[PDB]
């Protein structure tokens, strides 16, 4: 069960707004686009879409939604001539999700590293992961 | 590995042909189910950690004998459960890989190819394995058409074992 | 169907470079896209087995059960699974092999002049 | 293509349409100070998300009974509708900056706007207070006189287009006066 | 065959992990340019017999020693097999235009192509100068502003140039 | 005939598999580009007698020997000019058949296969028909992607003859 | 050149920027103990991913009602949204460590967050428990007294910067109380 | 290369057969007509420059558009007329090679195979070469059985262009 | 061995022309971008001991079956040779980029190393996992985005050059394939 809220609509809305605003022309506004990069292919465009919002955007609007300043530092020991700092704020997503809660063992799951996700393994600390301990030929 | 782009190419090559407007339309529909499949396998990695062993407990509470049986082919002791964070994670890995390419590519050669030989000679019967991803198809949260495209390659993997 | 559009000019060049054999050249002709739309879309599976035993093996069909016994190979694993199980029979290897274009074996009786 | 700008709007239908590089200079010769005017829209729509949030929260933090239980900025469906309501009047005043006239803003947005707010109980004295913060933002962004975000521009003056948007915001406030 | 989506599957399988979120927003940049890919392959294959016969004609003009008797491309059997291979590279370059990588061009057509030509004896420096006519007849074909609205298609021509120079260095 | 539907069906019974979502997207992209295709096939059918008699005159203006040479292969008779006009009727009819089904299927079945063997047996020059098709390609009057779909099946008919 | 840093954090979009060797000397000279401070932000963001994975699971380990059906760590998008709310505050407190103030912390991250959490049904005392682990986890990485990891550093103390993040983490807990 | 001698070898090699009296009359009958065919090859060799340039002008009298129309496939220039005289000289050379070997070997290998790929690509008409070869057929000026051998291999070339 | 300057000569030789101004325009822009390529290959050869460190100790942690007794890197001569076999193949592509032509890579090593290797018994899939571990090791160094060592270059964008050393190393791996 991941989204048991797919339609829920408790807005009252008596039909007394229909003589001044139609149903098709409702919450629709021309949004203007800009490919302004000081280039020859710089285009201006407008499009006319539905306007939605959420209640959180008094203080965290859609441009500033989940944009936190990340820091990457390259520093070798005593290498300040090539050491650097960088700064950006992307749309930052969190880490991968929390697991099951589990019983008393199992094999919990993880993931780490830069190139790829390659997840961990886990018998609560010990990380078995396909060594085949059941190795019993019958001679 | 059979991408829907790559069989527009491979069924323009065995007839010896340039890419006509027939096969140009089939790669346009791959560009039309692109965005509605790319939110699926992105955010399925974002909720992947619950889905591994939250589906494993949906097998042992269906099958109590799999923790109780004396055998190497079960998750009874602590070494079988470490294979069970691996052998059904491969089912969770290739259903993300099918939503990258927009078709049933990587699991057609990595998973399903030559599988009954692995099943009968280990006695790893897929009555656990169908219910291993049956928890995934209803508790993975992709709604809308993102739900139906993420559920499109799950029940292709169901019907290949059933 | 030896027309300009039904020729296979890339399969012809790989025979001349001795890359593929005759047995791989006959397999490229049944899997050729002119052979599908002209000789496979216009008859069923029980007549197409009568084509691929008369032309490939060079013999007639034995009886009508052999058309029944062979037509499920085309409907399960396909035409590309049908030709390599027909080109690995002992009747194909013991008189054609890997280097002979097939032919209709013993069409005529040697004292006669009519035959089949 | 100014009519094809309008033909995005007047067929009531969600599309996307653009203007290329050779098609720009036909509009740029026609519209006077089009290098100023395309900078004037792009100063607004690059901060169109931040313009609605300082406008609605200054309405909240000056009129604190609006977020009361019983107030009209309670019940978060109703809060998200008010944030949606400030967006549509921002895009319509931005398109009025592009088209140079308010005549698409008057009929599509402001027509019937007065009594549809007392149809739902919107406090219009707070709404005139809400749009006046957007009047203070748009004269700061076009003149590049915002107190926190300056942007890079060609050097010059933009005081006509500062007054035109401040004229165009006053047609919104007079529509709900 | 592999396209660009099939790259990062096999570039993360072998290690066996996933792909990660920082890669796929570059891949959802590629579907913004998905409509500027398919016009451009339609620009090449609509003129697919006017790039071949206009560049074989400009090949034998500058090199008359191939159509002279005793030349490589002398007879009608070996003229037809010169126009065959001039169109074969035009297929497998445009196959690599629609896919996003080189790996069907240099696996089905360029893996031993110059060592095919050293065994037969064709001048492998001279097939590169016919291909570079077809490079210039197709990059300058795919910069027209008729049939499409105007926009910049520059990278694909670099991508379209970058496989035409990959057949220019395969055959020497 | 090769439509985008009938080649998505054809790769399924290639392997003998079921219809997966590596073929539903091929039919999905066909339904996108069929709304700019049947608006082209409607306009070519509506202006068909203007296009056909204008394309017969474009051949006769470029090749004036064909209107006055004696012999059976030339349109210098009454029945020579009728056989010329139904040939350009045949080349326009297979373009609007190919726009309807969305691929080069009808003109592969009816025009292209066997064309060289009848232009050589009846002494018909293939540069006549390129001039009859080049008149259609820039005087149908279409504009946009509706023009871009008619200029891919007229151009496919040219590259067979060229 | 902190104006070049502040223009990155004010533009409200995704934009990469980095510092060469000359302007890093302007960074190290303008900010006091810059050899100490740039170590202290690097000891956090090298292991920032394990800090958000431990602490909210330690919030699960003490409050197990959040992964109940009806809890706020159920419905794994909402579980990842708690992980997305884990990672923003660590990047915001590291820039608050780097700039030497909390003036960028208050407006962009701490303004109205208490009103945001009580409108979204977020249990705010549970997040106080989650952020108190972060005050312990940042101190053990600045002092390099972590039990499982030990990074190489230059010799000396960092107890001013170890106490400065406790001033910064208490500002988050006072903002959501 | 099929000759009468390299055909009766091939049917002897099909049956594992030593060269019997059957295959010694197929090669004897070549020797009773190698007399008349080698005088015809010697006569066509000497009168080559009369027959090549005379047939190149008889094409231009029947088809006058070929000397008038612009573009590279026509004889309207200096180098367009030089390549047409090269082509009839290529055609007349393979007639004399067939009278040496006694059969249609050298024009099968060097001329006919791959010819329709050229005539469609470079826009050259096959009826330009019938009129060049019908000049050479009834203007070589031979007689008797010497003419019977030259008129056999000339209209073998007419039937592979028709 | 071919040069790119030699490549236009045999281009102009069977063509039998002179050198015109047309194909000259590629090579005169190659001169002024020569220093940028000269700013590339000096850091490829000066961090080469790290690139042959991570060539072979990196591929052996992802298949440790060769250090097993019976494997193909078990004895200390084959341990010594695998350290040695990789430090020649990046020495050859340092020659190959200054000429620009891959034919000097082909005739010296890439014509026939595949036919030796199945008689020397080594697996090729282990080799291309060790080829490609130097591939991304190379392309960090030309762009200066390497983590633990950052070197001195100028400022620009050599991503046309950074594809070229990726255009070599796949053909390094495809030769063994
Ligand atoms: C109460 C809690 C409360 C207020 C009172 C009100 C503060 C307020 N701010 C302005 C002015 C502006 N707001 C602007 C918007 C932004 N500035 C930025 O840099 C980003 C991009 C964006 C979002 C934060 C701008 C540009 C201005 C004009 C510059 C200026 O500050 O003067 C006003 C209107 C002016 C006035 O005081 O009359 C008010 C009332 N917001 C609250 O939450
Ligand atoms: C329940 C299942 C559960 C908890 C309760 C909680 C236990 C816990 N751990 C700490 C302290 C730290 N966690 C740290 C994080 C990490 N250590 C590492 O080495 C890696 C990089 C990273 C992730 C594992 C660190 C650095 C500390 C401080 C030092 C230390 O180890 O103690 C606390 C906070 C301290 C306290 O108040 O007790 C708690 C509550 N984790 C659970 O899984
Ligand atoms: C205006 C064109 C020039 C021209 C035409 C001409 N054509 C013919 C004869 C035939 N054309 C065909 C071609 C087709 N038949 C088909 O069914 C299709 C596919 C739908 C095609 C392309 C065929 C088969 C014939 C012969 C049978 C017939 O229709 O009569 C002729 C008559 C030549 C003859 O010897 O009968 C002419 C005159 N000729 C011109 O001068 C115009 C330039
Ligand atoms: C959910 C736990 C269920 C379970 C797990 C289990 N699996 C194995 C062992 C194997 N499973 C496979 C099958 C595959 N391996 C693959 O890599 C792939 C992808 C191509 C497949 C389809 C194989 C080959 C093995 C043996 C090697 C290995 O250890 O992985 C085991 C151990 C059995 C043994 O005796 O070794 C377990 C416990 N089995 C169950 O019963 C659980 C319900
Ligand atoms: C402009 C023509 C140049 C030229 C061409 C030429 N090529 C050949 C022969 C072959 N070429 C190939 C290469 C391929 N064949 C294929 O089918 C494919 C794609 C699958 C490729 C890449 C092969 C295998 C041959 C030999 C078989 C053949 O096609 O005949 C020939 C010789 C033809 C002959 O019969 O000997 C020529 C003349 N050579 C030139 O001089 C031009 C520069
Ligand atoms: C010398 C040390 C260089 C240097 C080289 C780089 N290595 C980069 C990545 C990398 N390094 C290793 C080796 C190490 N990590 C392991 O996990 C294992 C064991 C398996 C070892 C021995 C690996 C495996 C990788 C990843 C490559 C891959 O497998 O695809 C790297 C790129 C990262 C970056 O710095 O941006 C570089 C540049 N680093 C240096 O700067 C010095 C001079
Ligand atoms: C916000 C700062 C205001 C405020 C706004 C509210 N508006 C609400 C509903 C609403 N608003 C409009 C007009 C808007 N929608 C459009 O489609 C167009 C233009 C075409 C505009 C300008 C409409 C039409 C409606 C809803 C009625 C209908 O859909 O027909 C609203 C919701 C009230 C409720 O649901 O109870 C709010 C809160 N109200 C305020 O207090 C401040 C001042
Ligand atoms: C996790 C440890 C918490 C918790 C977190 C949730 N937050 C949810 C939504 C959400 N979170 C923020 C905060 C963050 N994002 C930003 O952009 C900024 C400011 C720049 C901040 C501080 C925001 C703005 C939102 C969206 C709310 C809105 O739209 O108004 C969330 C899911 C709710 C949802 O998706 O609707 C969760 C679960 N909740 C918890 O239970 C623990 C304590
Ligand atoms: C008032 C809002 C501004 C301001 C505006 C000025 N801009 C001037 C020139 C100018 N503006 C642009 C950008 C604009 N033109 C476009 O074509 C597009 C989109 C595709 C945009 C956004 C350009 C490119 C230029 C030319 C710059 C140059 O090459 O020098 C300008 C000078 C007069 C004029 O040309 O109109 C002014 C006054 N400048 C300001 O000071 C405030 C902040
Ligand atoms: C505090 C969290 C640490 C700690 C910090 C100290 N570092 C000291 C000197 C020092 N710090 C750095 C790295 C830093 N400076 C930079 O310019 C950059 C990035 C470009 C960083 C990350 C360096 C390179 C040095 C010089 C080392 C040396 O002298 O060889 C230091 C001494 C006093 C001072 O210079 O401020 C301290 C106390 N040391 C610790 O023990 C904790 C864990
Ligand atoms: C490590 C990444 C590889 C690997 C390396 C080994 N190479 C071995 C022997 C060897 N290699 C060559 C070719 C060598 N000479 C060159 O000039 C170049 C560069 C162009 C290379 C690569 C030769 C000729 C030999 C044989 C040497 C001799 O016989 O004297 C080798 C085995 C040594 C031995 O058998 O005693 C190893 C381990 N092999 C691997 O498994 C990984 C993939
Ligand atoms: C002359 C009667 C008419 C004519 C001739 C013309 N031909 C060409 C070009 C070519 N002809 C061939 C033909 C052959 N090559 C062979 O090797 C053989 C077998 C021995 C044959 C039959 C080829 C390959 C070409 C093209 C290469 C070349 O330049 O020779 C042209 C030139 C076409 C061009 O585009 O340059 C011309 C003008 N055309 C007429 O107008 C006469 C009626
Ligand atoms: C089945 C075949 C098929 C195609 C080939 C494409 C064709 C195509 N291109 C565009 C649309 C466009 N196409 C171009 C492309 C170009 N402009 C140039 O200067 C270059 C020469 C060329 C690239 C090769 C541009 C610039 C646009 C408009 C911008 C945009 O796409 O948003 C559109 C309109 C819809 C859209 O905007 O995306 C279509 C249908 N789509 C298809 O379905
Ligand atoms: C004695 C030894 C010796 C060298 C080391 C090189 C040194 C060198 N590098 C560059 C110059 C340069 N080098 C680069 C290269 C790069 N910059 C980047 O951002 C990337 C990290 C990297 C590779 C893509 C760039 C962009 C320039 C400036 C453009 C130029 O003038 O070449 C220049 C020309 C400008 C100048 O004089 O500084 C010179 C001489 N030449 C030599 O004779």
């Amino acid at each position: 069960g991941e989204e048991e809220e797919t339609v829920d609509k408790e807005a009252p809305r008596p039909e007394l707004y229909n003589k001044y605003f139609s149903a098709d022309r409702l919450h629709k506004a021309p949004e203007i686009l800009f490919e302004y990069n000081k280039t020859k292919y710089d285009r201006v465009g407008v499009r006319y879409t539905e306007v939605t919002s959420k209640a959180s955007e008094r203080f965290f609007p859609k441009s500033r939604m989940n944009r936190a300043p990340v820091i990457e530092i390259s520093y070798r020991e005593g290498a300040v001539s090539t050491a650097s700092v960088s700064l950006s704020m992307p749309e930052i997503s969190g880490p991968p999700a929390l697991p099951f809660p589990v019983p008393k063992g199992d094999v919990t799951t993880t993931m780490v590293t830069d190139p790829t996700t390659g997840r961990l393994k886990l018998e609560f600390k010990v990380d078995g992961a396909a060594v085949s301990a059941y190795s019993d030929p019958r001679a | 590995m059979k991408t829907p782009i790559t069989e527009a190419i491979a069924t323009a090559d065995n007839q010896g042909r340039f890419l006509s407007n027939t096969e140009l339309q089939a790669v346009n529909g791959r560009y039309q189910r692109a965005t509605a499949s790319l939110t699926a396998a992105k955010a399925l990695t974002g909720s992947a950690q619950r889905l591994i062993t939250g589906a494993a407990q949906a097998v042992y509470n269906k099958f109590p004998y799999t923790t109780q049986m004396p055998g190497p082919a079960y998750a009874s002791s602590a070494i079988g459960k470490a294979k069970c964070a691996r052998d059904i994670g491969y089912y969770l890995r290739m259903v993300t890989y099918c939503l990258v390419v927009g078709g049933t590519g990587p699991m057609d050669e990595y998973l399903v190819a030559g599988l009954e030989e692995i099943n009968r000679s280990f006695d790893l019967s897929p009555s656990w394995y169908i219910e291993a991803l049956q928890y995934i198809k209803n508790s993975h949260g992709l709604s809308g058409q993102v739900a139906n495209e993420a559920n499109a390659y799950i029940d292709y993997a169901i019907n290949t074992l059933s | 169907q030896i027309l300009k559009s039904t020729k296979q000019p890339f399969l012809e060049s790989q025979l001349r470079f001795n890359q593929i054999s005759i047995k791989d050249f006959i397999k490229g002709l049944v899997l050729s896209a002119p052979f599908r739309d002209l000789n496979y879309n216009v008859n069923n599976n029980y007549r197409f087995v009568e084509i691929c035993v008369q032309r490939v093996l060079g013999r007639d069909i034995y009886n009508e059960r052999e058309k029944i016994a062979w037509s499920i190979i085309i409907a399960t694993q396909g035409l590309e699974g049908f030709i390599d199980t027909l080109l690995n029979t002992q009747e194909y290897l013991s008189n054609f092999g890997d280097s002979i274009v097939p032919f209709q074996r013993r069409r005529i009786i040697p004292q006669r002049s009519k035959g089949e | 293509m100014l009519d094809a700008f309008s033909r995005v709007v007047v067929n009531s239908d969600a599309k996307a349409a653009y203007v290329g590089g050779s098609d720009l200079q036909a509009l740029k010769s026609f519209i006077a100070d089009g290098n100023k005017r395309l900078d004037a829209v792009n100063s607004i729509v690059s901060n169109a998300s931040c313009m609605v949030s300082d406008a609605v929260s200054g309405m909240i933090c000056e009129n604190p009974g609006l977020i009361s239980p019983g107030g009209n900025c309670y019940t978060n469906r109703r809060m998200a509708a008010c944030l949606r309501d400030g967006e549509i009047i921002l895009r319509y005043v931005s398109y009025a900056l592009l088209a140079g006239d308010a005549s698409v803003l008057e009929d599509r947005c402001l027509n019937g706007l007065k009594e549809t707010y007392i149809a739902l109980g919107v406090p219009t004295n707070s709404s005139i207070r809400a749009v006046s913060i957007m009047k203070a933002q748009a004269v700061a962004f076009i003149t590049n006189t915002a107190t926190e975000r300056k942007m890079s521009f060609a050097a010059g003056d933009c005081t006509s287009l500062a007054s035109e948007v401040a004229s165009y915001f006053d047609r919104v406030g007079a529509a709900i006066s | 065959m592999l396209d660009a989506f099939a790259k990062v599957v096999a570039q993360a399988d072998a290690r066996g992990e996933f792909l990660s979120n920082t890669q796929i927003d570059a891949l959802s940049k590629m579907v913004k340019e998905g409509n500027q890919r398919l016009d451009i392959v339609n620009k090449v294959t609509s003129n697919a017999s006017a790039i071949v016969t206009n560049s074989a004609r400009a090949l034998f003009a500058e090199q008359p020693q191939l159509i002279q008797p005793g030349g490589n491309a002398y007879t009608s059997r070996r003229m037809a097999a010169c126009l065959r291979d001039m169109e074969i590279v035009l297929r497998y370059v445009s196959y690599a235009m629609i896919a996003g990588d080189s790996s069907v061009l240099d696996d089905r057509c360029l893996n031993g192509l110059r060592e095919t030509y050293q065994a037969l004896g064709t001048p492998g420096s001279s097939v590169a100068v016919a291909i570079q006519k077809m490079k210039d007849a197709s990059v300058a074909l795919a910069n027209d502003t008729t049939g499409t609205p105007i926009g910049d298609c520059s990278s694909l021509v670099a991508e379209l140039a970058g496989y035409f120079d990959r057949a220019a260095v395969s055959v020497v």
